[PDB]
């Protein structure tokens, strides 16, 4: 019923700034949860593309899960989950995907999504206290509609679940 | 080919050729059956069952 | 002169190219793989010679593809060439007739004499447009027709409830093609969806591979058509294909345990590996077959193939009359509704609810989009149904001649506006 | 922090079907749907609700039906549930007649057209075999597949609104909806195996909680 998280390590952690505070307080609050943060910064979206291409090549056999957050401002989102699809991904099949992003869906198994309007970033720190908050309690999907009722009281955040069990943080 | 053509010797001459003649033969002297035969003359179209307008067939 | 033999063995040639006609004529995969004729309404023998050379290319691609074989597996090609084959038919119909069987395609049980019944799910009438032909299932046990038959399903489903065996000696087969798989479901069932579990579990490495193996995977679809000639043939070519690509204690010692008992040892393998289908042409009239009793039939079965006889004995009580009545109302059988009428005298006081298992009321039932307004007008003269009420559950609102007029049907529109007021 | 479901009646329910689609559209028909509308009839009527079945519906039926519905009193109901058997691609659904768009649908329910349903749980189940508005506490769950295969007998209509009823005949008395939606695409995709699976859009700002 949950997804295992008992793998070697739970997962990886990217963080893309294509354009501050909000990164940087993702920083830490996703390295408190013991990931592999690989900040980045302004790119043209080509090489970023090539890049996720790159980290789906990989051995994730030992990672638990994995997450790919992306504060945005021209590019493809199906030019970056097209090397996602786990058919070639054999290392990441039957694991999440999460895909926090802040700026239409491509179905899959196995994904999840955090859509949010550009107007720290209030969904960004909203969701670091959230996360500090209750982490051990609550699964994700209560997280991130408490998540949405803080935003939507102080649009509001989709959230587009393919999951086929129930995630946790511990 | 002229087999298709002379067999049929009990002729009308290019007619019809007694279509109750082809029922009634087929049932006696082959042993078939009514559902068949019946079948085989409706196939057989519309009256003027000429021996060699019908088996303009190849 | 007895020379009617030069006619009846033409006529049937005669009447089977029409029926290949519409298969080669129609058909969105014959279009696809180039192998289609031309709309003509009267066809000729070239929807036998096209047919011909397909076989004869369906079975040379295989032969040469395949070795050169030894001595072991040469033999296997005369043990099921020379064998004998019978046809099972499995429907629910009342068709024996008393001393004749004479079953009709879908093309010719339309053709504007219209006998109730029909099985099929949508997807033939465009894909390959084999609409004409009698299907039959095939059995390799070889015994005679009169001792009951082995196999009771088809692929995955159970057709009907009285097997109709008949031999492969008839003259009605010459222009039978066979397939190894269902023409359109293309699918070997896999070796745990299969029946008799207990020869499959027995050995458990061939239901691994017995599985989901398509043929002629040139476009998918595909699944070659072997004619008279050709069909026993190509059965042991490709046994020996799926032989030479296994790896198991079968391949061995029950292939070749099957030597000396071509029974429940030959058709238990070939019936598991394959499952093949006869296709006969519009009609299929024999003086001799055998109309076993393989289970007892059912209401449904009995109301949806209209069969009177086995309908009258289902029938006991007043209590299933109502229930027979129900099953008639929701398909448009008027000739159940009048055998029952005239066998029953019902009342308006149990047709004031839906039987358990029916999920419409009966004034929607009389006026949804399949019923038959022969019953609706019937229903209406005894007045066991008011034409002026509002349905309560589905719809609210409306009544029956808004339905009517839904739907377009006049001849149901004017029985309602003038048997009643609304 | 739960919802507060507990209004004196526990909403309004309502189920729309598309069987027999009018010639002049060119699909053929769909098999097998009026058990589907009996089995959420059923299931809902389970759950103190008022459900109320529309068959063979028109778009100029279709939005009326919508627009008078939204016009009503649901002030002492608790939330909302709609839900749609039709034929229709990613973002269109289509009436017997022709296609309705989803986003005018759900135009009576933002909220700012609405007054009835304040911050309540308007719930969409579409089975319609994604350009979707965003408001308030909307979920929509989206489901386009007619199986993996059996299609001989239409076995009880399609897998997701069958492992739905299956799911809240048990668990809809301890667990909350995004959890049942979970175990239902689980269903789904393990019972599918030799391809689609559906996809969860869900702007709720609570928990929803059945009882
Ligand atoms: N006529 C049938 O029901 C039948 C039997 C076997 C195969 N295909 C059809």
């Amino acid at each position: 019923n949950s997804y295992k998280m008992d793998y070697p390590e739970m997962g990886l952690c990217i963080i893309i700034n294509n354009k501050d505070v909000d990164a940087a307080n993702l920083r830490e609050t996703f390295r408190n949860l013991k990931y592999e943060v690989r900040n980045k910064n302004d790119l043209t979206r080509e090489e970023i593309v090539e890049l996720m291409r790159d980290v789906s090549k990989e051995d994730h056999s030992k990672r638990s899960s994995f997450v790919c957050v992306l504060l945005s401002h021209p590019v493809d989102l199906k030019k970056i989950t097209n090397f996602f699809r786990g058919d070639r991904c054999r290392s990441l099949t039957g694991k999440p995907k999460l895909f926090i992003i802040q700026a239409k869906i491509p179905v899959e198994a196995d994904f999840l999504y955090a859509y949010s309007t550009a107007p720290g970033s209030w969904f960004i720190q909203s969701l670091c206290a959230m996360l500090k908050q209750y982490a051990d309690k609550l699964e994700f999907m209560h997280i991130l509609t408490r998540v949405n009722r803080k935003v939507a009281t102080e649009q509001i955040p989709c959230i587009v679940s393919m999951l086929t069990k129930e995630l946790y943080f511990y | 080919i002229r087999e298709a053509f002379r067999v049929f010797d009990k002729d009308g001459n290019g007619y019809i050729s007694a279509a109750e003649l082809r029922h009634v033969m087929t049932n006696l002297g082959e042993k078939l059956t009514d559902e068949e035969v019946d079948e085989m003359i409706r196939e057989a179209d519309i009256d003027g069952d000429g021996q060699v307008n019908y088996e303009e067939f190849v | 002169a007895a020379a009617a033999g030069k006619i009846g063995a033409f006529l049937r040639k005669a009447v089977a190219a029409q029926s290949y006609g519409l298969m080669f004529a129609n058909g969105k995969l014959f279009e696809a793989t180039g192998d289609a004729l031309e709309k003509r309404g009267q066809y000729g023998f070239s929807a036998l010679q096209r047919l011909d050379g397909l076989s004869r290319r369906n079975l040379a691609a295989v032969e040469a593809r395949l070795g050169a074989l030894d001595s072991a597996e040469r033999g296997l090609k005369e043990r099921i060439m020379t064998g004998a084959w019978h046809f099972r038919h499995q429907s629910n119909a009342a068709l024996d007739d008393g001393k004749t069987a004479a079953i009709a395609s879908n093309h010719l049980l339309a053709r504007e004499s219209r006998s109730s019944g029909g099985n099929t799910f949508a997807g033939d009438k465009a894909l390959l447009s084999n609409h004409d032909f009698v299907f039959f299932g095939v059995e390799f046990s070889g015994r005679g027709k009169q001792d009951k038959p082995l196999n009771h399903k088809h692929s995955t489903m159970d057709f009907g409830a009285n097997a109709y065996v008949v031999p492969d000696t008839l003259p009605a087969c010459r222009h039978g093609y066979l397939t190894l798989t269902d023409h359109f479901f293309n699918r070997v069932p896999g070796g745990r969806e299969a029946e008799h579990q207990d020869f499959v579990g027995s050995f458990p490495q061939m239901g691994a591979e017995t599985g989901r193996w398509i043929h002629e995977g040139k476009y998918r679809q595909n699944a070659p058509i072997f004619n008279y000639r050709d069909m026993k043939a190509a059965v042991a070519l490709h046994l020996i294909e799926f032989l030479r690509d296994s790896k198991d204690a079968a391949f061995k010692a029950y292939v070749f345990d099957q030597a000396m008992q071509s029974g429940q040892a030959l058709d238990r393998v070939l019936n598991s590996v394959f499952q093949a289908e006869f296709h006969i042409p519009r009609l299929m009239a024999t003086t001799d077959y055998a109309k076993h009793p393989l289970r007892p039939m059912l209401l449904k079965e009995a109301v949806d193939s209209v069969n009177l006889p086995a309908l009258s004995g289902l029938v006991s009580s007043k209590g299933d009359a109502v229930t027979a009545m129900w099953h008639a109302i929701d398909k448009g059988k008027d000739a159940v509704a009048a055998h029952l009428l005239g066998n029953w005298r019902f009342e308006a006081g149990d047709f004031a609810s839906a039987p358990p298992g029916f999920y419409h009321e009966l004034n929607y039932a009389l006026s949804e989009h399949g019923a038959s307004v022969y019953i609706l007008d019937q229903f209406l003269s005894r007045g066991w149904a008011a034409v002026n009420a509002p349905f309560e559950h589905v719809n609210s609102g409306e009544t029956m001649l808004d339905n009517a007029v839904k739907y377009g049907n006049r001849e149901m529109a004017a029985a309602l506006i003038k048997h009643g007021a609304d």
